[PDB]
RNA sequence: CAACUUUGGGGCCGUUCCUUGUCUAUGUUCCUUGGAACAGGACGUCAUAGAGGGUGAGAAUCCCGUGUGGCGAGGAGUGCG
RNA sequence: GAAAUUGUUGAAAGGGAAGGGCAUUUGAUCAGACA
RNA sequence: CACGGACCAAGGAGUCUAACGUCUAUGCGAGUGUUUGGGUGUAAAACCCAUACGCGUAAUGAAAGUGAACGUAGGUUGGGGCCUCGCAAGAGGUGCACAAUCGACCGAUCCUGAUGUCUUCGGAUGGAUUUGAGUAAGAGCAUAGCUGUUGGGACCCGAAAG
């Protein structure tokens, strides 16, 4: 139904082949969820608010969890204590990036995620609020 | 660190002076965004025509 | 969709493609250096006045208007014929009711008397190089409204209330003046 | 209802600024010292008609540290929650 | 100075460099590390011995 | 009523502008082909000149030019030295 | 120096169409390969 | 049926533009948009940039106006993933997007009418429905591509003209 995303990027292209090859042999849904998230059109991978990602990260036994965002993280000045956690995502914004690192957090892309957790352990894959017209 | 880059005299020979990388050197190599980019520079300069 | 397409009115005779706008650039600026020649000395402008923007929307800035007026002038300690042989640039006609915009602008008048030279008239006048921009020498300075930092000043009563007060009395000032003539002729 | 002949948008510029990203207006180099310092005397100074806004409005929350607002109008709410924070609301001349 | 660097800001007035999506480019290094290489299944076989 | 400050007009030579003239690098060396070398090869030279055009076929180096500088001539000018 | 169109030469077909499909006869012509 | 076709060459008909959209790619992202203009230049290129402005982040009402947190930004149901035990089967927990419903918030509508007050001003507090591409931890801005609509000669030629 859809093997290959509507990019040129090269780096998204690679980043296609890695996860296909883990989707293909680890039968851990985490990786098959996160292939398919990676031909998203781009209208159809909203930007994920970091304060989402500390809200998320606020719930039940869900503290230490390394948090996947497969598109943009963006920033929320509406939050001021953000907590420090790991955020594996597809693109930072500046002011994203510094929040998380300013907290004590880091900013890990996908792949740098396919190697600490290759099962995709441990994670939690935040999509973002979709509704943006009819 | 960042690898260090020599630098030739006029005559071609490495001098001992050795530079670091500059960090653009690590920027991203995008051929998509460089083709769409100059397909669309290149037309900057061109001039009308018309019957 | 509902949208409005005015292109039936014989437009095609007057289409206008600014493909001049790299040469009408480059002829601006070649008209800058010659004029900049032909005043060797002297800048391109004239020490324009400083002056806060008309609206609401607006009057939270100030802006570069148009010239001083001839309080400014006479403040400053020189006239308005001789001001505008010096350039500095007179308005007649605005009007001074602003006690921070008049001293801004004589300030800006006494700074800008004090950076310049002027030749003598006879001859043998002193080198002096030619400083294009005056606006850039003497750029308009935002006032500063308030210190960043300062006490809270709680007086108690709610600045919501007040401003509903305000457009309250607003509203029945003009029954309340009536009601109370009416009490008047009645004592 | 009414046809409104000759409108200005001159005077009837009001642009809103809510209390979430009212702490935005502080810049982002002095804003954690103003954050972490949190006093009534030098408590920050915000001249929200400086920085383009007309009303300010009380969408989020703001931090329980004091802050001199200064609006050309503000909601009753965003009033309450500027108070309650210890700051407080001068109306801008 | 022109473009910038983790430590010195920019001559273009708020610009930082492009950030990386994929940390390396290498795949194959990626896929032939020591965590992918225990996490994965057994490796399969290409091409297929034809029965029937 | 009271004290201070300011000042024209020209002529000469340059400069500026305009319009013009002239001058200002380096192979036509060897070999083959061809009606013709401006082609192929070898060895060079000039380059702030490898834009362009001509010349018997794709010529930086043959010619005019180009590039860069010099020398003038006639004016306009009071802009100013 | 194309095609339409024409002359000559050589080959061929023609008992009120010509052309086209599949297959093969016949005549003319023609490419490729070394345990 | 009717219409076109004696033959050959060459020409010959969905183009460009503007304003809106849909989708996708790209850049940045509560922002975004250098290119009106200025600076610079190897000169219509490229490079760089202040102020402003556009759209977006706030809606609603005829308007004056007013303006989005009781709560872990909400309760239940469902829900990809993940976490715990389990060889596994399953058991539980957490639950993104989203969807259904019930609540909360903002405006509008109808009431009630406190603290007080130029005695008519103020709207406190608490209810009733409906209601909006409304809030409920933003999603947009710009560019490009394939394109849809509409207006221009508008796929090309041709009608009775004024």
């Amino acid at each position: 139904h859809r093997t290959a995303p509507k990019s040129d990027n090269v780096y998204l292209k690679l980043l296609v082949k890695l996860y296909t090859f883990l989707a293909r042999r680890t039968d851990a849904p985490f990786n098959k969820v996160v292939l398919k998230a990676l031909f998203l059109s781009k209208i159809n991978r909203p930007p994920v608010s970091v304060s989402r990602i500390a809200r998320a990260l606020k719930q039940e036994g869900a503290a230490n969890k390394t948090v996947v965002v497969v598109g943009t993280v963006t920033d929320d000045a509406r939050i001021f204590e953000f907590p420090k956690t790991t955020v594996a995502a597809l693109r930072f914004t500046a002011g994203a990036r510094a929040k998380i690192v300013k907290a004590g957090g880091e900013c890990i892309t996908l792949d740098q995620l396919a190697v600490r957790a290759p099962k995709g352990q441990n994670t939690l894959i935040l999509r973002g609020p979709r509704n943006s017209r009819e | 660190s960042r690898p260090q880059v020599t630098v030739h005299s006029l005559t071609g020979e490495a001098t001992a002076n050795a530079l670091p990388l500059p960090a653009v050197f690590s920027a991203p190599i995008r051929p998509d965004i460089v083709h769409t980019v100059f397909t669309s520079v290149n037309k900057n300069k061109r001039q009308a025509y018309a019957v | 969709p509902i949208l409005k397409n005015h292109f039936r009115k014989h437009w095609q005779e007057r289409v206008k493609v600014h493909f001049d706008q790299a040469g009408k650039k480059v002829s601006r600026r070649n008209a800058r250096a010659t004029r900049a020649a032909k005043i060797a000395p002297r800048p391109l402008d004239l020490l324009r006045p400083v002056v806060r923007a008309p609206t609401v929307k607006y009057n939270r800035k100030v802006r570069a208007g148009r010239g001083f007026t001839l309080a400014e002038v006479k403040a400053a300690g020189l006239t308005a014929a001789y001001a505008r042989t010096i350039g500095i640039a007179v308005d007649h006609r605005r009007q001074n009711r602003n006690q921070e915009i008049f001293d801004a602008n004589v300030q800006r008048l006494k700074e800008y008397q004090s950076k310049i030279i002027v030749f003598p008239r006879n001859g043998k006048a002193p080198e002096a190089e030619q400083v294009l921009s005056a606006a850039a020498t003497f750029p308009i300075a935002q006032p500063a409204t308030d210190v960043e930092a300062r006490a809270v000043q709680d007086n108690g009563e709610s600045a919501f209330r007040t401003l509903r007060l305000a457009r309250s009395e607003k509203k029945f000032r003009g029954i309340r003046e009536k009601r109370a003539r009416e009490k008047a002729e009645a004592e | 209802g009414m046809r409104y002949f000759h409108k200005q948008q001159a005077h009837f510029w009001k642009p809103v600024l809510n209390l979430d990203k009212l702490w935005t207006l502080i810049p982002e180099d002095k804003r954690d010292q103003y954050l972490k310092s949190a006093s009534k005397e030098t408590a920050p100074v915000i001249d929200t008609l400086a920085a383009g806004y007309g009303k300010i409005l009380g969408k989020g929350r703001i931090p329980n540290v004091p802050v001199i607002v200064k609006a050309r109008f503000v909601s009753k709410l965003a009033e309450e929650k500027i108070r309650a924070a210890g700051g407080v609301v001068e109306l801008i001349a | 100075q022109v473009w910038g660097s983790e430590t010195v800001a920019s001559s273009k007035v708020g610009y930082t460099l492009p950030s990386h999506i994929i940390s390396t480019s290498d795949v194959t290094r990626i896929i032939n590390s020591s965590e992918i290489q225990s996490a994965i299944r057994p490796a399969g076989q290409a091409t297929q011995k034809r029965t029937h």
